[PDB]
């Protein structure tokens, strides 16, 4: 009857009923094996833990992502998250009603063909669909023309959308994003003088990501600043019991996202991604790009993002132009609320894959049928 | 991946 | 078969970061087959990995563990071990209690190398300033076992804080342990069962079932002086914890 | 009583009722297809976008122009925009009352059975009359002698009426206008080095044209003038916000239209086509002609045109010559007013071809009471 | 005595005498600086690498090419490389002999200026010519008329001849090119699993496409073959040694010639462009163009592009036209080859731009002196 | 004017004049301070004693590393051991000359800021520099392309340079190295049944581990072999008379190096982190940098290194690569020798940070002229 | 190129 | 003040790895103010740390310890280490002498309890073969210490293995030490001043200096029988030295 | 048209 | 080191 919106995106995945406002069930997608045999009191052995139960356990299990940039690289490990957020989680069985899923634009064309044998199969669910998480986005918002900016926590991508037809040759990919940050954050932390190498311990540095860290308007003035002044310096309590003092490194890590030559990486900064995402598509079509510029993603989250992105696209851009950088709140879950939306379309009913379409013309049907 | 970057 | 109860001290990542004394931990846990260990703080079983990475590098099918959730909200959150060897014995059930601020936990194993081919163990470490509770309370918790479970034989250790004035003349008639002859009591009150030299008998080994005490070595019961054994000082003995391991040998 | 006239001219097309001042339905004659797949199913869309629909969003539409030279080519596309301009713009039903249509003269024969075949049977018009643009512009001057100039976005024609009595063999017909002087300002318009090659790009370069563009007296002095001087240049903006210079193609392009060696065209110059057409009439009433000049046509909004008609004439003309050039106002809709005040006639009223006779006599009666 | 020829233009740059049978001096025009810092005292190495040292280490330079689409855009990077090719590789003085320099029809004028300004202010030559790359293609097929098709790496041009006097309204340029086709190549590959990012893997999916990528004569049909087959798999090694394997992607890429609905690209096909400048001669020479097609450029070096591109005309064309195609062998060097000859010829020396010339009038000469 | 290069890592310091082909003041960087209040005859170290002397007398005395993990931790104790390098044992003022100092990569800001402070004010030497002590292998090899494998007493590291251009992104440290294995080597020698708790102890055991420990390439099987035969058990008689025997343990302390789990480490092994390191590395340099593998350090003279290394390489490496290990016989002393060439050069003069520069900016110089 | 085209 | 002279045999880890004698050798040692200790066959100084440990285990500052570097000519190399209680005495100056295995040392003390205030103690284990030889040469020691470091009194005692053989009567009249009347024989030669029964008197007692001579107790120079004072057999005697310690008072 | 212009 | 490892 219903439909069931599931985003598994990186580090957290997000499950829930078609036309509520917020997802019910987000944890984090990480799937642990028991390192050493052993049972549980008054439970059998599990063999597997998946989500927040796999944080409780992490000292006797290992900890490692499904996901990668966006890629499903191990499938058993993929069956499980699966299983638990039906059974354990959203406590519904999947046979019942169709679900949806999203995943990044320009993907190996296996990776979606997977997704597909496996649901068909595992749970035999009616019906199916696949979507693209810039474009479920921009329903959210409510609009219908605009850039899409979906920094996730593997993949960064843009997809320009002019009155509902979409630009294939103006989609852009970036592998930097979330997770590349926080392995950045690692060695600029080392230099003040903490180690962190332990997976346990890298979620720790996450979460001083999360709450520390800000984009400056300027690189060289505020850093001028840093250099001789204590009030940027915030004190951290880690879960060990130590504190420690973060300076000048609150900046740098959030920044890399503008100049992504400091990892290495020769690919434009994220301003410039987007800049050459509308420079692409028509010239009459660049007035309205410009105006509508939708932010999403976890990564988007730092303060002051919208003014320094304003900033770098208003130099770039040519003057006498209304830009405009839309950064509602609630976009950490834009991704999500726009599923809940499109499911619930009474139109989008004639997209659904069934059974009998699959069974016929086998997996490859997701390719035509559905984007 | 299969190829260029780790994945 | 030698089964014994340790009350290890503070059990956690702090005493994690020495070395020798994590060396000395994993000497005496070797010792049994089947050990149990209270009162350990851990709360992401980072801890009991880490005894595992030590217990179990020999081999990974050396030694199985069986903790328990974190039932224990007072202060520290800490949880019951059941190390076992799992070639020696088997697991087949168990569950949680069903008064206490420490539920109690109930295990089985299949000994197939002792006559005793069934048996059931309990532990249950207890709050000092509450001592006449649960010792009466797990009274009636063993007749439930026997029809629940169908098991003749239940084995019964744990730090129940006993003599040293925490349990009095009025109140050892209150024990039922002590008045019913089938709850035998192993460990006499003149053994000292902790690291201090003054003499406590904390723990209490009972033994009860008719085939089961057949089964137990007669005078093999007896507290762990490992002070001395080993040739340490008081200073590293209370460095590992106040208490000495209580053993039973099987056969 | 009220009669529709429309111009079925390219490009722009004007409609109205007969006796109005002024056209109310004006929009270019241009139907887009969309190619691109629509990713948002928000909303159903359409798969064609007449009149300014495919205006205002062409930056994804693929402009395409039903009548090209004075020639419909694509019958299905353009029956199309007939619908839109009666219900969607005019909210008119062609049966009420009559329609008036207009067309180039010297049109092959298949053009005018085929466009009557579509008022009667689609449309079901109870009466029309094709009439030649040229001769319509006379009634709006109204005077009934002279030479008609009339230079539309396909084909420029020239036909002398002398108190009415048309002469047919001195008409000629030029197919250099404003459409292939666009593409002219295309290909010159690379050389100060800017491009516009897609066609969504090419309707800017007509907003350029009838916006900067202007005529020179005499061209090889300004161009002396423009290389060694900045006063003839001037700015323009795009959409997209970017300024352009324009130096020397200001004026070079609309002198093309006396030079049409310029785009590769064998024939001689409009002011020429205009001398050979009063030398083919007689000596008698060549003195006339002179004296009436009129000039109809979009592609006559350049300024100085009529200055520099009456210039060259005067040279091919003999001495002591009354060269009188007529450029009134509005010419632009010239043609539109004369079919409104022809409709407004009760003459002509006699003159109309009915569908008995249509039925009687088939399509080719367009031949014989048409003319 | 022998004059210098160079065929500048994106991609490979081929240097000479005159008179040569082959160039000597082919290398790609790639500039690049280093992205990372140095921190080996005493290497030696420069700070800007071109030719075949960028090529050799393009693991750490970030490549950039001086010539985009036919336009030089930075003329700092683009100077060293004419400084390189006249000192490092042909190991020759310019100021003794005259230099020959080719350019794509249909440029901007501010390229040809600044063109003649370096050859007389930084070299100083005592003489300079610059001819259009279509007409050189003619003389090294030893031919007078035809159509030519030079489609090099950046822009792909027609330029219709017939016994000399090339008509400039007939001259077609199309932006889409060899270096387009790997940024399609790019981005299909990923679909299969392989990705790559940054300009040091671009040289690399360049030599995949020449080794591997082909034509079919069919397209429909060609895809159903790959469907229940795997013959058209082969195998390829990446520098690194890691085995990659192209599947239906061997003959996508070279498809975007045809159909440039794969990039988006409004314009019409390869095909249809020459049918389009065709049409645009005069009827009595189009017998004599429909013969003679000589093509030119690496881009038509794809196995099958003959074959292809006969049937696409003979279908549009009108039966029984002699329709044939010249494909010699070493024509990827057609363009060197006229030069050299024409260099040589004795009537060339009228028509050279002596220092003299441009003293006397400035870079504007070029417009006037020289076509 | 020569110039001093010192090591100053942990365990053994080496001390030389540049130009030298060998060290000569070797000896570990242990002090220590007297226990016992007593002195003895003609006594001059009663603040504490440096160098090989406290070896003589580690019974008295008690040893302190000032070095863990390559950071310095007492400043005070560090005062030392430069003092009694340059004095006692070099034999020079080093006011006269100045000297250049090694660190490890990824070290914190305070160990290299309080370097140049010690250095200019206690010892007010003429100029100072910091290299990297992967860096400096690389010239005694002579190379220039390849990565550095060092792993001293304190850390492990590599860091891959490329044609003189090293990689920032590319540098992994590993805790693990030379140290923890004694350590390790002592735990399982408790269970044998030798028993050593002191320092004194704990130098006696790392010199069986310098004698008789060795890597086995079938460390699966070896200890099937050291189970059933005693030849692979070797007797070391200890200072006090008690002669052990080495069984299975000669070849299992030697593994703890590529199975870091035996010592609870969670990070990847040494041959692991050498891959992980290649590759993060361009695709283009990914074949150059396998070829040229140096090894380095004090924990690489074990017997039968090199091979196993290598075979474990091409496991992970795709097939047809050249995986060559380039050990240069007497590498214990690469990194000073490498020194010495890159102080001699004439070259590295100019990268001197001089006494006037420190004045001006501070200590704060250290990071903006070194790496 | 300077309007059109990215050069 | 008490001085004492203990030769231990062959002093090195083999002897403390037994606990028992371990204990033992603390015993004598605290019963005397300046112990004189030779045969030191310890080469890392291991032996020397955990000899005084037990020593300063409760008072940081109860002795203090002098050692010599290794003066062996031949492969066996002995130390001469001294421990003295701070409070007591104090240590000056020291001094190594340049036909000895091992050269002597002396060093000067400020004993404000006796008489005497500066006297130099010269210590040497003389070799067995050579004992004749090398004693003569200590008379010019003698003369060496009296102007360049200027002391009337010097004390010089030590294992010179004399009698028993190795010294007889012509070879007594040969060294200068009985020749001269300015320092004085003291530890009777009857008696017996080694653990064996044999009546060896191997250590010498030599005292020079006129007030010195006035600060020494009569009587108080007699061999320290450990094996009969502290209730030993003879092999346990012979386990902890072959020799027996020699005392001297001064007041 | 038919033959000579495009259309 | 500060935090992370012992030193
Ligand atoms: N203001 C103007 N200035 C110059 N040219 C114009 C102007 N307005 C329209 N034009 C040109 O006139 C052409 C057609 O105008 P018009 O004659 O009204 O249409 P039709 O050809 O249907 O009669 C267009 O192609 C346009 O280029
Ligand atoms: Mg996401
Ligand atoms: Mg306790
Ligand atoms: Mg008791
Ligand atoms: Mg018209
Ligand atoms: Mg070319
Ligand atoms: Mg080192
Ligand atoms: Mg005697």
């Amino acid at each position: 009857i219903a439909a069931l919106v599931v985003d598994n995106g990186s580090g957290m995945c997000k499950a829930g009923f078609a036309g509520d406002d917020a997802p019910r069930a987000v944890f984090p997608s990480i799937v642990g094996r028991p390192r050493h045999q052993g049972v549980m009191v008054g439970m059998g052995q599990k063999d597997s833990y998946v989500g927040d139960e796999a944080q409780s356990k992490r000292g006797i299990l290992t900890l490692k992502y499904p996901i990668e940039h966006g890629i499903v690289t191990n499938w058993d490990d993929m069956e499980k998250i699966w299983h638990h957020t039906f059974y354990n989680e959203l406590r519904v069985a999947p046979e019942e009603h169709p679900v949806l899923l999203t995943e990044a634009p320009l993907n190996p064309k296996a990776n979606r063909e997977k997704m597909t044998q496996i649901m068909f199969e595992t749970f035999n669910t009616p019906a199916m669909y696949v979507a693209i998480q810039a474009v479920l986005s921009l329903y959210a918002s409510g609009r219908t023309t605009g850039i899409v900016m979906d920094s996730g926590d593997g993949v960064t991508h843009t997809v320009p959308i002019y009155e509902g037809y979409a630009l294939p040759h103006a989609i852009l990919r970036l592998d930097l994003a979330g997770r590349d940050l926080t392995d950045y954050l690692m060695k600029i932390l080392t230099e003040r003088g903490y180690s962190f190498t332990t997976t346990a311990e890298r979620e720790i540095v996450r979460d001083i990501k999360e709450k520390l860290c800000y984009v400056a308007l300027d690189f060289e003035q505020e850093m001028a600043t840093a250099a001789s002044s204590s009030s940027l310096e915030k004190s951290y309590e880690l879960p060990d019991g130590q504190v420690i003092t973060i300076g000048n490194e609150r900046f740098r890590c959030p920044e890399a996202l503008f100049q992504p030559s400091f990892l290495g990486m020769e690919s434009c900064g994220i301003h410039e991604t987007t800049f050459n995402s509308i420079m692409k598509c028509d010239v009459d079509i660049r007035k309205d790009l410009y105006a509508n510029t939708v932010l999403s993603g976890g990564t988007t989250m730092y303060p002051g993002i919208a003014d320094r992105m304003q900033k770098e696209i208003t130099a770039l851009a040519p003057s006498t132009m209304k830009i405009k950088i839309i950064a509602p709140p609630e976009r950490k879950y834009s991704v999500w609320i726009g599923g809940s939306i499109l499911a619930s379309l009474s139109t989008f009913q004639q997209m659904w894959i069934s059974k009998q379409e699959y069974d016929e013309s086998g997996p490859s049907i997701v390719h035509r049928k559905c984007f | 991946w299969x190829a260029x970057c780790p994945a | 078969l030698k089964i014994a109860a340790f009350n290890i001290r503070t059990f956690g990542e702090t005493k994690m970061s020495n070395a020798t004394l994590a060396s000395y931990i994993v000497r005496i846990v070797r010792r049994y087959d089947i050990v149990l260990i209270q009162e350990v703080r851990d709360s992401h079983l980072v801890a009991v990995g880490k005894l595992l990475d030590y217990l179990n590098q020999d081999d990974p099918n050396t030694y199985h563990y069986v903790v328990s959730e974190p039932l224990g909200r007072n202060s520290y959150k800490e949880r019951y071990l059941f190390l076992f060897r799992p070639n020696k014995v088997s697991v087949l059930d168990t569950y949680q209690y069903d008064s206490f601020s420490r539920e109690p936990a109930v295990v089985k194993f299949s000994s197939h190398s002792t006559k005793v081919k069934e048996f059931a163990i309990v532990a249950l470490h207890s709050a000092p300033s509450d001592a006449v509770a649960e010792i009466n309370s797990l009274y009636d918790v063993y007749l439930d076992v026997q029809q629940k479970w169908h098991l003749n034989d239940v084995m019964l250790m744990g730090d129940f804080n006993a003599d040293c004035s925490y349990v009095t003349s009025s109140q050892w008639s209150s024990i039922r342990l002590r008045t019913s002859s089938t709850f035998q009591w192993l460990i006499p009150d003149s053994a000292d069962t902790t690291a201090t030299s003054t003499n406590c008998a904390y723990d209490r080994i009972v033994v009860a079932g008719s085939l089961l005490q057949s089964s137990v070595v007669p005078g093999s019961a007896a507290p762990f002086d490992f002070q001395a054994a080993y040739g340490l000082s008081n200073e590293m003995a209370l460095a590992i914890s106040d208490h000495y391991p209580v053993e039973v040998t099987l056969t």
